[PDB]
């Protein structure tokens, strides 16, 4: 919104860990889908520090499913790059993309086999 | 009305002083407005199979003993000229220059069928002229010689004194392998023998300390006024260009200045070159320089100069535009405020750390004082630069450095430990020139231990 200085506050509580202030905030008509310089969303900030109570606090909020930042990367891309599955299973359970790859190229799979976690790779890969 | 067009074609040719040629005359139609505006938003490719030579002065130290800082200037115009004419004649496209080393690429732009061929001639030519200087004026100069080919990646960097270059792993085999080669013969790898033809003076040129070879031889004018002074003070500063308007060349000496050699250390591993080119790395380096580049915009940053952008690295100098002397205040401060200029170019790294997502960039930092010389390089090309022993020294001290710490020489160790920051004693290096030197270490034990 205008002068989104509650953006900021909600971003900071996201990866700072604090629930009551994002609650206190979003009480204050700020926008869900607050963006930083970079084009950082929430649910990368989420995925970044793997809490799944904020996950379902943004999902409940109303976040879009396909977040790219200035790399074009989708959050089930920025977890398979981390490797929290749980979070993986939640977000695609919403119904995003298989197929898709940022503008580096590349597809979630390779990626989450190049992490180290071949969790994240199995369970995409029965995708239809 | 005329003199528009004097400064149309003034800056063209500034323009092609510091940016080639097939990209200039592409970008003047405007291809991109963002590039167009900028010149008040550009591209970065990758290209394989592409030579590069490299050439520097042995005992260039020597020559430069108790000279005048008059005749150095002259005769390396001299040497230069004869050179990038050379280039015309044969072809070859050049990048830039580094003090005492001059370098260059073959088929940039666009692929050459026999570049490899063009390269060698370049360097037997370099032979043939510095002998002809050697023999005209009696000085005994030789020039190692090292070339390589494979694959590289072109662009433009930074904001301010930004200058066309290439970057890949190749600049470095080429840049060691110079250092293996032999004064007047050329050092040639077999990646560049695979298509030589063997029409040349074949030898295994090996150490004697990886398929390596030696071979011996054989109403706008006012915007554009302000377009054109713009790029002016993008190549070259404002005292130069005020004491040069008066006449032909330049030159200067300082018996005592500062400089800091920064770089970027864990930024080699980060070349996962899967996508076809890897230009979104360089495009967040390009994020990061751009960072350093705005930091120059504070007040208090006005006696501190960006020399120039070295591949990756970050080469910085100050106390020589301080020509006023005023009694009421102390002549040292400048390698202070360096200093701190250096200690908020780590925050700001670090910074930009905490904001990426899966990464931590890492610097050296190297620090140096003493006295240098200052010049000027081309005609109707221009390059402002700077040597001196201080310069090698400090780039040699931060190569044996360490990251996230600020290596500091001994003697700038001395007049900086009583004004109150707090260093610790790594260790004594060899140093070429100077033998051992002491080393030190800013940071305390800022990690665990």
């Amino acid at each position: 919104h205008h002068g989104s200085d509650l953006g900021k506050k909600l971003l900071e509580a996201a990866r700072a860990g604090q629930d009551d202030e994002v609650r206190i905030l979003m009480a204050n008509g700020a926008d869900v889908n607050a963006t930083d310089d970079y084009g950082h969303t929430p649910l990368h900030l989420a995925a970044w520090f793997g809490h799944l109570e904020i996950v379902e606090v943004l999902l409940k909020a109303g976040a879009d499913v396909n977040a790219a930042d200035w790399l074009g990367d989708t959050p089930l891309h920025l977890a398979a790059r981390i490797g929290h599955l749980e979070i993986v299973e939640v977000l695609l359970k919403h119904g995003a993309d298989v197929n898709a790859q940022d503008k580096f190229g590349k597809t979630p799979f390779d990626l989450a086999i190049d992490n180290g976690n071949e969790d994240i790779a199995e369970v995409l890969q029965k995708a239809a | 009305g005329k003199d528009l067009e004097v400064e149309k074609a003034l800056k063209e040719r500034m323009i092609h002083s510091v940016m080639p040629r097939i990209i200039a005359d592409d970008l003047m139609k405007q291809g991109d407005e963002e590039s167009e505006n900028s010149v008040k938003p550009f591209k970065m490719q990758q290209i394989e199979e592409v030579s590069i030579l490299f050439a520097d002065i042995v005992g260039f130290t020597k020559m430069s003993a108790n000279k005048s800082a008059h005749a150095l200037v002259g005769l390396l115009n001299d040497l230069f000229g004869r050179f990038d004419r050379l280039c015309e004649e044969t072809k070859c496209e050049k990048i830039s220059t580094l003090g005492d080393c001059y370098y260059c690429v073959a088929g940039c732009p666009e692929p050459r069928a026999d570049h490899a061929y063009c390269c060698i001639e370049m360097g037997l030519g370099m032979i043939r002229a510095i002998e002809q200087f050697c023999q005209e004026k009696k000085e005994m100069v030789n020039m190692r010689v090292g070339v390589h080919t494979g694959t590289v990646l072109c662009g433009i960097l930074g904001m301010r004194r930004f200058k066309f270059d290439v970057w890949s792993n190749d600049v470095n085999l080429a840049n060691l392998m110079e250092q293996l080669g032999v004064a007047g013969k050329v050092h040639i790898s077999e990646a560049t023998a695979k298509y030589l033809d063997d029409r040349y003076e074949m030898e295994d040129g090996k150490v004697t300390e990886l398929k390596t070879y030696l071979i011996a031889g054989q109403t706008k004018i006012q915007s554009m006024r302000d377009q054109a002074d713009w790029l002016l003070r993008n190549i070259i500063p404002y005292h130069v260009a005020e004491q040069l308007k008066v006449s032909q060349t330049y030159s200067k000496n300082h018996d005592s200045g500062g400089v800091i050699f920064a770089s970027i250390v864990n930024f080699s591993e980060f070349y996962e070159e899967n996508y076809e080119g890897g230009k979104e790395c360089y495009r967040v380096l390009n994020e990061l320089i751009g960072d350093f580049d705005e930091l120059l915009s504070k007040p208090d940053y006005s006696s501190i100069e960006k020399i120039k952008t070295i591949g990756a690295t970050y080469m910085a100098a100050s106390g020589l535009n301080a020509t006023q002397c005023r009694d009421g205040s102390h002549p040292q401060e400048h390698l202070q405020i360096l200093f701190e200029f250096a200690k908020e170019m780590m925050r700001v790294v670090d910074d930009f750390n905490n904001n990426m997502l899966w990464f931590n960039f890492k610097l050296r930092v190297g620090f140096n004082h003493g006295p240098l010389t200052a010049g000027v390089i081309g005609t109707t090309k221009l390059l402002y630069d700077i040597w001196g022993d201080t310069v090698n020294i400090a780039s040699r001290m931060d190569t044996t450095g360490v990251e996230c710490r600020i290596q500091v020489s001994e003697e700038s160790y001395r007049v900086l430990s009583k004004m109150g920051y707090e260093f610790d004693y790594r260790g004594t290096v060899n140093v070429k020139g100077k033998g051992q030197m002491k080393t030190y270490l800013y940071p305390k034990c800022t990690d665990s231990g």
